[PDB]
């Protein structure tokens, strides 16, 4: 009762009208003869039954909807990027506790950090030589440094207040590890882990455009090359399915982060 | 009368109950005297100055600054805030120049470059005329905030707690930078100070207020000390002993009990 | 003597070659159940001197002799209270105290420890802030919990680095009286650092001052003749109180002039 | 007074060199197992040293242009592109964040286009302009406009509450207020927005020119991968270092510039 009439007109009405006019102006745009992109009526009506209404309709070696494909390039972000967080923080903590290692391998784990995720494919795919492992590896390399360079920085930003209250106590060792240092780094793991996913999903939806297979990347770019009637209709649909599934991965960590953050 | 507050209050409408942060206060301020406000946290004294300066909406009453109601914040009730209210990306001279060239769009740059010098050098700020608010000490950046407030010749110089986060060495020095500065300008000053021995030194009429669900002027204890003050014989005057004891007696025993 | 700080001197080897020297000669005979306060000009060095007792720093020449023995490293029998809020934001109030008790009551019984922390967060005050994150507590409430942690340890000493620096002098006034209630009964031997004279003549049993400059001496070890059951609302009426409060102000003024001479030596 | 250089010589200069030595040696010692198809450090710096290192900026073919041009050519698109985003992103970001009526409506649908992958716009961009060169610039533009537009509106709305208070007491409202209390307050927020809006631009110009061919690193890494050769495997590694090395300068040059105009604290 306190939100239907008051809270409603700041979060669901303003966006819909703002999105509604965006669709309307988009509709007006296609009136131009030279505007190649089909209008929203064409792109949302002429591709309605094949994909949106009934996903999960495997009809060939590579013939799927936005289902068994979104959950085929997202399963590589679970099998991958899970070894990049388990083996990205422990190396991120082992390096940093002693400010001597994090002086020699800082300008290595930083130069490699600013390497585009999809440039690791040619050498990664030239070593594994297989489509699936080579794609997972790109995820495992694209998102470690966004975690490693945040966990390590988080540990070294331990306030002197926490150390001082630790030195005065006879606290040192494993006991000192799970109460004063690691819980003070969780806030910095989830601000880098958030960067990880989003920068890894970026790599698996672009690095899959080159190696082929099943999943977006083999759908968002497997029909542009093959020109057909209403070809662009099923590309925009994927571009919408992407960007919201990729939005329910930055909010997911944001949701989990707020539930465990040190506050 | 240079200012009048009479029969004014303020009630906050909340779903958990109408809260009254100020109950029918009433006081008058003479032209050319200090006034200081005391009270525990939640006493509403900070809210009171926000109301006179215009930051709040006077409810069930209205101020009568110079026989007129308070309309909106302006460059005649300039208020020195907490957090030092200093822009960190402007040097001191330009920071002061912000106030001077804000409500004087009539005189040329010739006067602006000279007016600031008089109201900036006289407060011991000439060597740091080009420093940025990143190396200045906390007790030193309050001397530009005061300089900014008085550079526009305000009618009433409202002071939120200026030295509420300073050290004793600098805190003692600052007061000597107010009496002499204020004597030349003889501008009414209303200030909030939690620290007794500072109200008793500066103020000319200390008005302590009570705590609780509401508020009201508990006492109007006035300082009879000589207007010139040295803080060396003020303690030596026995009148200051019972005088201060009265404040502590009527600031912890009754009125406010924070605990 | 319960503590025999003697010939405790500290010299800092500045990398530039200045070789700054802070403490030259310090003598103390802190006895059992005695409250002591360090009052200085904020430049004489009080946190460093307190740190020596705390153990976080080691005296270059000489050393402390607490209870007729040398202190080597920080210990949980000399729990301190830092200026900056030393709370852990990810632990609630009742859990912060449990942090210190586990490192001194290393054993005993967990069931007992729950009672001990509960009783040690009530006398200091609170009793309602328990189970409240130390990120929305009042500025003056985040400090009384820190004092609770140190007293809960049941130490032979309790250092108080100036805690009342971020507190306006109305919550500080409301908090000094709380210490009176705490130390009236329990065996306490604090050595606290402050630069506001009001608490020096209020909580202390023997105020010790310090001369400003690289020649920080013990100044004058003034003694306050007031009955132990102190109360701010009656102690002030003691005729000798205001007499002594001027004395400390008198001494601090001399150092204020001396500090100008120190600047005049190099600047002027 | 030369000890100043020596002071940090053994602190943050030597250890990195030692770190490379271990990495190269372990990499070199790794290139002994037959089941390791990549080349060792000596191969990937002896096979590729003659034509790709000695004389960069060398032109011999229609689309090779050596390696010096393919790194300068890519930077050209991030110059001509992402400069419209720099000027057309803050202008739209300021004009939308100052008004809470519009930001409350548009922002929920601008945070979806922010997370769209940089290479998901290529099929539409490539099918809209119907050309190669002015499609790799649009993909940069529409990808580095959200990291700036969606991080400036945060700045224009997170102005310190005290700054505004100084405005009201001074009767500072209007055009003067915008230039004197608002815009300089968001300068730190813009540069932290186009610091992350430049890594995502280089990250997209090196991958948006390998699906459309052309001249630039990305059209050379892919070009020098399909043509299997004894020297083939070396460029994909030598160039991979340049991309990282040049990606650092772009992400650091913003910091250096943003460290000299930002509102310090």
């Amino acid at each position: 009762q306190k939100a239907i009439n008051n809270f409603l007109w700041k979060k669901v009405v303003p966006p819909l009208v703002a999105l509604g006019i965006f669709l309307v102006i988009w509709q007006l745009l296609c009136l131009n003869p030279n505007f190649k992109l089909p209008g929203p009526i064409e792109t949302f009506s002429e591709t309605w039954d094949p994909f949106i209404i009934n996903p999960f309709f495997d009809n060939g070696e590579s013939d799927k909807g936005l289902g068994w494909q979104i959950l085929s390039s997202l399963g590589r972000v679970g099998l991958g990027f899970s070894l990049a967080a388990i083996a990205g923080i422990i190396l991120g903590i082992l390096i940093g506790v002693n400010p001597l290692v994090y002086n020699a391998v800082d300008p290595i784990f930083q130069v490699l950090r600013t390497v585009p995720p999809l440039a690791w494919l040619p050498i990664s795919l030239a070593a594994f030589q297989q489509a699936n492992p080579s794609a997972i590896f790109v995820i495992f390399i694209t998102s470690i440094w966004p975690i490693l360079l945040n966990t390590t920085v988080g540990v070294q930003q331990i306030p002197q207040d926490y150390i001082n209250v630790a030195k005065v106590l006879r606290l040192k060792g494993v006991k000192y590890f799970f109460k004063i240092v690691f819980p003070a780094t969780v806030p910095y793991i989830f601000t880098g882990l958030r960067i990880g996913i989003g920068l890894s999903w970026l790599a698996i939806v672009a690095a899959e455009m080159l190696v082929g297979g099943v999943g977006i990347g083999s759908f968002i770019w497997d029909a542009y090359n093959t020109t057909t009637e209403t070809n662009l209709s099923e590309i925009i649909l994927a571009l919408i399915y992407v960007g919201l599934v990729g939005l329910l991965l930055d909010r997911l960590v944001g949701f989990v982060a707020s539930k465990v953050v040190a506050d | 009368n240079f200012l009048v507050v009479e029969g004014v209050s303020k009630i906050y409408p909340t779903p958990e109950g109408p809260y009254t942060v100020l109950d029918g206060i009433d006081l008058k301020v003479r032209e050319g005297e200090f006034v200081c406000l005391i009270g525990h946290s939640g006493c509403g004294k900070s809210t009171l100055l926000n109301m006179i300066s215009g930051f709040n909406t006077p409810s069930e009453g209205v101020v009568l600054l110079q026989d007129k109601p308070i309309t909106e914040p302006g460059p005649d009730r300039m208020m020195v805030f907490q957090n030092y209210c200093l822009l960190p990306w402007l040097n001191v001279f330009e920071n002061v120049y912000l106030a001077v060239d804000a409500v004087f769009p009539n005189k040329p740059q010739a006067e602006k470059r000279a007016i600031v010098r008089e109201h900036l050098a006289m407060v011991g700020l000439t060597e740091a005329a080009e420093k940025k608010p990143s190396q200045i000490s906390g007790g030193m950046k309050q001397r530009v905030a005061i300089a900014r407030a008085l550079s526009i010749r305000p009618q009433v110089l409202i002071l939120d707690e200026p030295f509420g986060a300073l050290d004793a060495i600098t805190k003692e020095e600052l007061q000597e930078e107010l009496l002499q500065i204020w004597s030349d300008h003889q501008v009414t000053v209303l200030m909030i100070t939690h620290d007794i021995d500072e109200a008793l030194f500066l103020a000319d009429r200390v008005v302590m207020m009570t705590n609780g669900p509401a508020a009201q002027i508990g006492e109007i204890l006035d300082i009879p000390f000589d207007r010139p003050r040295n803080r060396r014989r003020i303690m030596e005057d026995p009148k200051y002993y019972d005088l201060r004891n009265y404040a502590l007696d009527f600031l912890f025993n009754r009125f406010a009990h924070n605990e | 003597t319960f503590v025999e700080i003697d010939h405790v001197d500290r010299i800092f080897d500045l990398p530039n070659g200045g070789r700054y020297i802070a403490l030259k000669n310090i003598e103390l005979k802190i006895k059992q159940g005695e409250f002591v306060s360090l009052i200085g000009h904020s430049g004489c060095g009080k946190s460093t001197l307190l740190n020596i007792i705390a153990g976080l720093d080691r005296a270059s020449i000489g050393g402390v002799t607490l209870e007729g023995r040398e202190i080597r490293e920080p210990s949980p029998d000399r729990m301190v209270v830092f200026q900056n809020y030393s709370l852990l934001p990810w632990l609630t109030v009742r859990e912060n105290v449990a942090l210190a008790v586990d490192e001194v009551y290393q054993g005993k019984s967990k069931g007992e420890r729950r009672a001990i922390i509960e009783e040690h967060i009530d006398m200091v005050g609170l009793r309602l802030a328990a189970n409240k994150r130390p990120s929305e507590l009042s500025g003056g409430m985040k400090q009384r919990v820190a004092i609770a942690r140190a007293l809960a340890t049941r130490p032979k000493l309790l250092l108080l680095d100036e805690p009342f620096g971020a507190l306006d002098a109305l919550t500080r006034g409301s908090l000094q009286e709380q210490l009176m209630k705490i130390c009236n009964e329990h065996q306490i031997t604090c050595v606290m650092v402050t630069h506001d004279v009001d608490e020096a003549l209020l909580l202390s049993d023997r105020v010790v001052m310090l001369t400003n400059g690289p020649e920080a001496h013990i100044g004058q070890i003034l003694e306050v003749p007031i009955s132990r059951p102190r109360q701010r609302l009656e102690v002030v009426k003691h005729p000798s109180y205001y007499n002594l409060r001027n004395e400390i102000i008198y001494f601090l003024n001399q150092q204020k002039l001396a500090k100008k001479r120190q600047t005049q030596q190099a600047s002027a």
